[PDB]
């Protein structure tokens, strides 16, 4: 039943008696179920150091993976080039999928096409698919450039890309002169970091490898920014920012953050900004080229210092307060630059902030899940905190990436309790968090199922998530944050020791009974 | 908007294809003729989408995997192949349900086999027969495995229905391989068949023996019913209510004894008519029972609904049916009173999958609303044929709309509300333009009966007459 | 008891068994409490409507005020000058808890001078103070100019300020020169803005009411900008980037936001930043002067319409999207200057944000209070965003901003639930929140309190706090954000519809009871 | 060294005009321990200098903010205008246990939020009203207190009155202080008046009451606030040691163990600035002896715990040494844990009238030294224990001022810095670590054995943080 002025959504219509005894019959009746006393010792198991261990022994069963595929990665990198439609030759529902994700993640159109490749395809090759899908897109969306990806269909089948857009061109379904970047992007290898890193690598080469004889390195006195992956619009912005308030050239490879930030304003843009395509073709007369997230790009670094011949500098992700410190010097030594009072400034604010919350940081447990570079710099920077990151979970990680990590660790006290997981998912993290628990995780939505398991075995266990990171599906316009820099270490700082404060607040509202620590001030 | 005026729209948007794409897309697109016995004779449907133009269409493993199996709340259902398909559509679909997720249900979980370059190389069937065994070691209380097939799988020659039926008798557990490879079909339509033949041939006759389960005369099943928002429990309360006994729901908040229990039933209730027909016809071919649509969205089709379903019955069935009726008429009622006025001759356009587009249209009646244009992703010409009868005459029909077509038909036709998906939501926003999920209910619902009326009415007027509509223009502009 | 290796601190150390027995031994034995019989029943009546009818008829009694006194506004105010020593005449008590309040609030040092009144001034007044403090403050922290205020002391006692300060100068105990602009400032009436307003009031009248032939209106090409009260940093800020990004001359009278936020580098700073005595003095040569909160800057508006002869504008707040437009649109046209495209822009994605959030706001209804011209943008931009504003409370607001803020209520449906109430306090406030129960409270640290007792009741009956308004004591960092302008509307917006969807996942994270609504996509 | 010393305090000197140079002067001293007058060497509780920005407050902080408000089931009217009352709101942590706003009120904030009417004809008739209000809305007092501001003596107020005709009328405690600002020169006219107004109001209202049955092992804690806990931690040692404590002056305090405490058989006073007042009256007015004790650090609280049971029989000298056996392993993990963390540090201290010295023990106890201490509006009889307490050639301050205080640390270079509010921004910006030894950075109790595992943990936490290598930006 419903009160006209007061109606109910699911939540809480379903608790009504007359739905709740419904539900009761439905299960009796029909449901078969196991008794509640057994779901209640198998619950209370799957929280046992026994069930980890056993848990930790999977070799073939992946539960609650932190990853997705190559095209996903291949997608966003095209996405941010001009006019350009993102295209994935291959089956169509990959396509559906891509754009429903970064859909629910941005809260933005995702526009990508498909030249929807299906049995025929299976048996014949998707040749005639990229005929006619260069053509057709083409005419329709009218871009200036089609990227194109690939599906796992069409690896398996192994479509020659480069002979396929080459006879596309050869028959007239679209001008020789219109630009067709391509790169293969398995889904069965890596994750979608390397999907971008393929992607960016391939657009790199359609417009730089051939025409190499022109250029000089450091003749247009800019610095080029690969941002690599990157969810968060403010981490284009403060990269962007913190360049010309030092006056730095710079240029942007791959800049989506004006498609993925259009106003509501009557009309609907299928295209705006991006990087140009005279900023690629101009790109190896930079003084350098700087790698933002360097642990998912080593594809793209092996192109640039090998064909473009720039001296790529070894930096850190630029999270957090030393690494942030230096990427402003190295920009400033390529560039000649000096850091300006402004920045130095800005530096000095955070630090006033981190001497203001350090007693309410100290010592807080975390555990953390994300892509390499992320994960990394959210470490050094909670080592910075004086927190201690005690779970560390890279799905996508390599070995390499964690023998970095570990050294980082060692380095400081606050690391003594600290593991790195690399190929682990969240089903072997929703272990950790029971078995040696922390305070929080930082982590991306999927974790708001582990804060919910862990609630289940009592309020004392329950382990809240903070929502840092890819995807975050469960709260509204977090992409516009900061993650990098001084501006993301600040807005990173605010939000741990709220999530502190606020919890404390929660332990602390019982009138009576915890309340005499429920203070004004903190 | 007059029967040529829409025809000649048809046109001008097709003048931007390319010779192939305009002589296809010309086929899928209709000025609707309530009058055509044949809808083949004015729209063509169910055929492949052309290469480049943006369709909004999924994959059979989207139908199999995301709509059918997905939602069976005490089975594991693996993703098996690479990595993307089960996490892009992990928790995706709100097929709400009762349980303990982790413990002795399932659904929000991603199970898969993350295949990695060895297993595409040299075949994925040993690394499912481990999966199988690490599955029932960490998952004690799963009743039943379905292995759901992404692409490489029937490319590469793996043999699941062997891994299927050799570890399935070694462990006295049901497991359900499915062929749902999602270049197989060309939408999500045949993922529903492939998944109706899966229960078939591997679950559905396992009781075919046992004479155990006490019948009534008044067991029913709801066929087709996913359960978003909890729909299929606010249909369930009224039959319920009306004296029936709703053996089962396939499959929103579905268990695999109650699928197993259906072939025991008296007369099976088939919502969605797409996803869920096969099924239903086998069952009356094989096991005697009849089947029947119906429609729970708005008062009008419910209560015509609830009395064609209480015909099938006795006399006391027809009387608590009556009893019912009159228990809610009050308040769907009071739900028209305050929100019809807010949304009369208020004018709709909707793009969904295989149902909703028609389905949903007596409710926007019942709120003074007309439902100007409407279209599917994936219906084939039986869904059209019903289609043309519940649209008014000179609407525009659009099968499988590329997403140029529907934003220069938005563009020309101007609705005040538009209902489709995640993919459409956020272009018509930025034009100005009411938008509502029409799959996921923008995480509102239910929307099915009559305590979902009240829901939906509620949403749409939210949303259409919020007060942010008036906002787009910068003054000085 | 401890252990060392996990040391408790207050919660939840005394929650240990011998310190409970302890507790309940010292209660039995010597407290004489009454029953907890009496005190449910006690506590239940006070969440009744007749307590609330009993509450409603105080006439003497004030309980949780939600407004503090003069002097505070003014040391604010003064703050915002460059180089000056905000000086308070009278005791000096109240200068140790003006400056305590404003630590707590922006975790920043407040300087701050008082000269002592003691009974020897209460018997022979406060001359003498006034010529030693005078002389002391300026020898001792080298101000260039000093603001005197007042302690409800020394307004009793009737100590004439200009005559002491005249004296000061006669008798050389600082130089003729030397700028001491003053204010009367009685704690006994209005409340702190009415300090903010009385002060810069003060200071305007000292550098131009005795130079008034020279001046031009418009002569300077600028406007003048009045903030008021102001304790957001992110609101100084958005003021001035909109004003530079359009092009047009400011002069921000008041301009604390440097002295507020200096960094940690190793220094001190004393002083930063602010007004310089050049813009007070070349303030009337402006086309006209912009007050951002004009409901408690009344004093300072008869002072510029009547001495410099501004055609001051009536402008509201600038809150919400309404008041911002119309807030850039009397700019432009006052300076000449066009609205730049990225302002456009901005706009343009604040209502996107608008579009995208606006199913989970509608219909929320909404306890808030704070200082009137806050309080009306709040309510107005809740109306833009189809909340329902249901208790509006302004301890400090007067009559006639309450019938333009019930006519701004009258203008739009979402507006057909609200009481705005004057005059009231946060007991008050904990009856209406009780008798008529809304989704959540918007206000100052205060509220926590508030949130306590509903929660008392029951878990059906909580109230949440979301904490927007000052002071805010119990999170760290939050002053450091914008509720100003487009900005500061989108991070208004934010807070919101996260705090709705954080409320609802903690209602839906019952495993098996309610978590069939506990969605990974909202 | 001592030379080095008084050059520091000549130079800082010399910024002041004459008058101020001449007064300041006798406020700052370098330590002698062996001088047997302190008043010989620093002079204190004086008027502060105008205009020099004193850290002091007033006498209602002193008696409504310290001493009375703690107080948990009465009710206290801030009387006056709004000002008084707001800033003095849940700023201090005196903790206590009871259901706020129905039967305790600590955190409350009433007034009579005096306007322009009211100084001009009087409050007197608003204060009558006021507490009938009071008396229907929160029936659960169990008495009121109006805690005078500024303007209620100006203006010529007779609260002495209305406490007297209204208590009478309702057959309720109604205590008139008079704690107004402008007395005195600091908080500590406060405690005193406070003081005097619990002697003359409340004290007494059992002196004809035998129901009570005392016990040789009763005691009362006197001038402990219970900051953090801080009681808590303190009276649990008390009572594992066999004694039974009657009550706690004031927090955590009720009415009734105020009332009580005329029965107990000796007074334990750890706050002697604030309490000595009324300690001495009920050795005089009932014969009740009372000692100090210092519960900062496990020798102190050893050393106390000792002193305390020496005044009774073998039994609690024999409980004693069981709960020193008990907390020894505790205290000494403590100890082996954080003292090779904070050897050598030395710290700068300046906070009211007990404090610093009375953690002087504390510090010592993990190695660290104090070499400068101070306090707001201590007397003569503090300076007396506090220069037994420092080492030779320390600087002592007394009502330093926010310039002196700076010219200090930065010539002396402290490790760490123990203050209060209106410090600690100040400090953090120069690099120095600082900790709040007032609200104890919203941590403790640092009393008593479970109170130094605290400390200890929150001075190192904070001396040595990561943050405070940062502040100099790699390129300058
Ligand atoms: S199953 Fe089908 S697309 Fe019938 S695949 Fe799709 S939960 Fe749609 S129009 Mo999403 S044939 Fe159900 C459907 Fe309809 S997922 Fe849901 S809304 S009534
Ligand atoms: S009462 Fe005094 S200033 Fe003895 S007014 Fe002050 S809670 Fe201090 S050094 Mo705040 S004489 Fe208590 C004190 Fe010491 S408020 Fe606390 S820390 S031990
Ligand atoms: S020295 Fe002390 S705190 Fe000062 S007033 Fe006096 S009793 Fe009080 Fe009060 S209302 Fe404001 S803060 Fe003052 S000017 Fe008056």
């Amino acid at each position: 039943s419903q009160q006209v002025d007061k109606i109910k959504a699911s939540y809480p219509l379903f608790l009504d008696q007359d739905y709740k005894d419904m539900l009761a019959k439905k299960r009796d009746g029909f449901e078969e179920k196991y008794p509640q006393d057994k779901i209640d010792e198998v619950f209370q198991w799957t929280t046992t150091k026994e069930y980890q261990e056993l848990n930790f022994q999977r070799e073939a069963l992946t539960v609650n993976p932190a990853k997705a595929c190559q095209p996903l990665g291949a997608v966003l990198c095209a996405l941010g080039f001009e006019k350009t439609m993102p295209y994935v030759h291959g089956s169509q529902g990959c396509v559906a999928y891509f754009r429903s994700y970064f859909n629910r993640h941005f809260r933005e159109p995702v526009s990508c096409v498909s030249d929807s490749m299906t049995e025929d395809a299976a048996v014949f090759g998707g040749q005639q698919n990229m005929k006619d899908g260069l053509q057709n897109c083409k005419a329709t969306y009218k871009p200036d450039m089609i990227a194109v990806s690939t599906t796992c269909m069409a690896e398996v089948i192994g479509d020659d890309l480069n002979a396929f857009i080459n006879n596309s061109k050869k028959e007239g379904f679209i001008p020789d002169e219109f630009p067709v970047p391509f790169a293969h992007t398995p889904s069965f290898v890596g994750s979608h970091v390397t999907g971008w890193d393929n992607m960016f690598e391939g657009i790199a080469r359609y417009f730089t490898l051939k025409s190499m004889d022109d250029k000089v390195v450091g003749s247009n006195k800019k610095i080029n920014i690969v941002p690599g992956f990157e969810t968060y619009l403010g981490n284009f912005r403060v990269i962007k920012r913190m360049l010309s308030e030092m006056g730095v050239g710079y240029s942007l490879l791959s800049d989506p953050e004006e498609v993925l930030d259009t106003p509501a304003d009557g009309q609907f843009r299928m295209y705006a900004g991006g990087t140009t395509q005279e900023e690629m073709k101009d790109a190896p007369n930079a003084l350098n080229t700087v790698l933002l997230q360097p642990w998912h790009l080593e594809k793209t670094k092996k192109f640039v210092e090998g064909t473009w011949k720039h001296e790529v500098p070894k930096l850190n992700i630029p999270m957090g307060l030393d690494w942030t410190d230096e990427f402003l010097m190295k920009v400033s030594e390529i560039s000649g630059q000096p850091i300006p009072a402004s920045l130095t400034k800005e530096r000095g604010r955070l630090v006033d902030m981190m001497t203001d919350s350090h007693t309410w940081l100290h010592g807080k447990r975390f555990a953390l899940w994300g892509d390499p570079d992320f994960v990394m710099g959210l470490v050094k920077f909670l080592l910075e905190l004086g927190c201690e990151p005690v779970h560390i979970l890279c799905h996508n990680g390599n070995k390499r990436w964690k023998k970095a990590v570990d050294a980082i660790l060692a380095a400081s006290p606050y690391g003594k309790n600290a593991t790195v997981y690399i190929g682990k998912d969240l089903w072997h993290l929703r272990s950790l968090v029971f078995t040696d628990k922390p305070d929080f995780m930082i982590g991306n939505s999927y974790g708001k199922f582990i804060q919910r398991d862990t609630l289940h075995k009592g309020k004392e266990f329950e382990v809240p998530l903070i929502r840092i990171g890819f995807p975050i599906f469960d709260r509204h316009h977090l992409h516009r944050s900061t993650t990098l820099g001084y501006e993301g270490a600040m807005q990173i700082l605010t939000t741990l020791v709220n999530s502190i404060l606020e919890r404390l607040d929660e332990e602390t509202r019982g009138m009576q009974a915890t309340d005499y620590n429920h203070d004004l001030v903190r | 908007m007059s029967r040529e005026e829409v025809e000649s729209l048809i046109q001008e948007v097709l003048e931007v294809y390319p010779e192939k794409a305009r002589k296809d897309r010309n086929k899928h697109l209709a000025v609707n003729d309530p009058a055509v016995t044949q809808s083949k004779k004015c729209i063509i449907s169910n055929k492949k989408s052309q290469p480049g133009l943006m369709t909004i269409r999924g994959c059979a493993y989207a139908g199999s995997k995301g709509v059918v199996w997905g939602p069976i709340k005490d089975m594991i259902h693996i993703s098996h192949g690479p990595v993307g398909c089960g996490q892009y559509s992990r928790a995706g679909r709100r097929n709400y349900y009762i349980g303990t997720t982790g413990v002795n249900a399932f659904v929000t979980m991603n199970f898969t086999s993350d295949f990695q370059e060895k297993d595409i190389v040299f075949g994925g069937d040993k690394k499912l027969a481990k999966l199988i065994d690490e599955v029932e070691t960490l998952f004690p209380l799963n009743k039943g495995i379905s292995v759901q097939s992404e692409c490489p799988i029937g490319l590469i020659g793996d043999d699941i229905e062997s891994v299927s039926k050799v570890k399935g008798a070694e462990l006295s557990k049901t497991i359900v391989p499915v062929r749902c490879e999602g270049f197989r079909g060309v939408s999500q339509s045949l993922g529903h068949h492939i998944a109706n033949d899966a229960v078939r041939d591997w679950v559905l006759g396992k009781r075919d023996e046992d004479t155990t389960f006490a019948s009534t005369p008044y067991d029913v099943a709801i066929i087709g019913d996913y359960n978003i928002g909890g729909d299929a429990w606010s249909s369930r309360i009224l039959l319920e209510e009306m004296g029936l006994r709703c053996v089962a729901q396939w499959s929103g908040d579905g268990s695999i004894s109650e699928i197993e229990l259906t072939p025991k039933v008296k007369l099976n209730l088939v919502h969605c008519y797409r996803s869920m027909n096969y099924i239903s016809r086998h069952m009356e071919e094989k096991y005697g029972i009849p089947w029947m649509e119906y429609n729970f969205f708005g008062p009008t089709k419910t209560i015509e609904s609830l009395r064609a379903i209480a015909a099938k019955f006795d006399e006391s069935i027809q009387k608590k049916c009556e009893e019912v009726i009159a228990k809610y008429k009050p308040e769907w009622e009071a739900v028209v009173a305050k929100y019809r006025p807010r949304l009369e001759g208020k004018r709709v356009m909707l793009y969904i999958g295989g149902l909703r587009p028609r389905h949903v249209i007596g409710a926007y009646e019942d709120l003074g609303m007309e439902v100007v244009g409407t279209g599917y992703e994936f219906a084939h010409n039986d869904d059209y044929d019903r289609t043309m009868k519940e649209m008014g005459d000179s609407t525009l029909l659009y099968d499988d709309v590329t997403g140029y077509e529907f934003e220069e038909f938005v563009k020309r036709i101007k609705p005040d509300l538009i209902g489709s998906g995640i993919k459409e939501k956020f272009i018509f926003q930025k034009m100005g333009i009411p938008f509502r999920e029409m799959h996921s209910w923008d995480y509102s619902g239910p929307y099915h009966g009559f305590d979902g009326f009240a829901i939906f009415a509620r949403d749409m007027d939210m949303t259409l007459n919020n007060p942010c509509w008036k906002k787009l223009q910068a003054p000085w502009e």
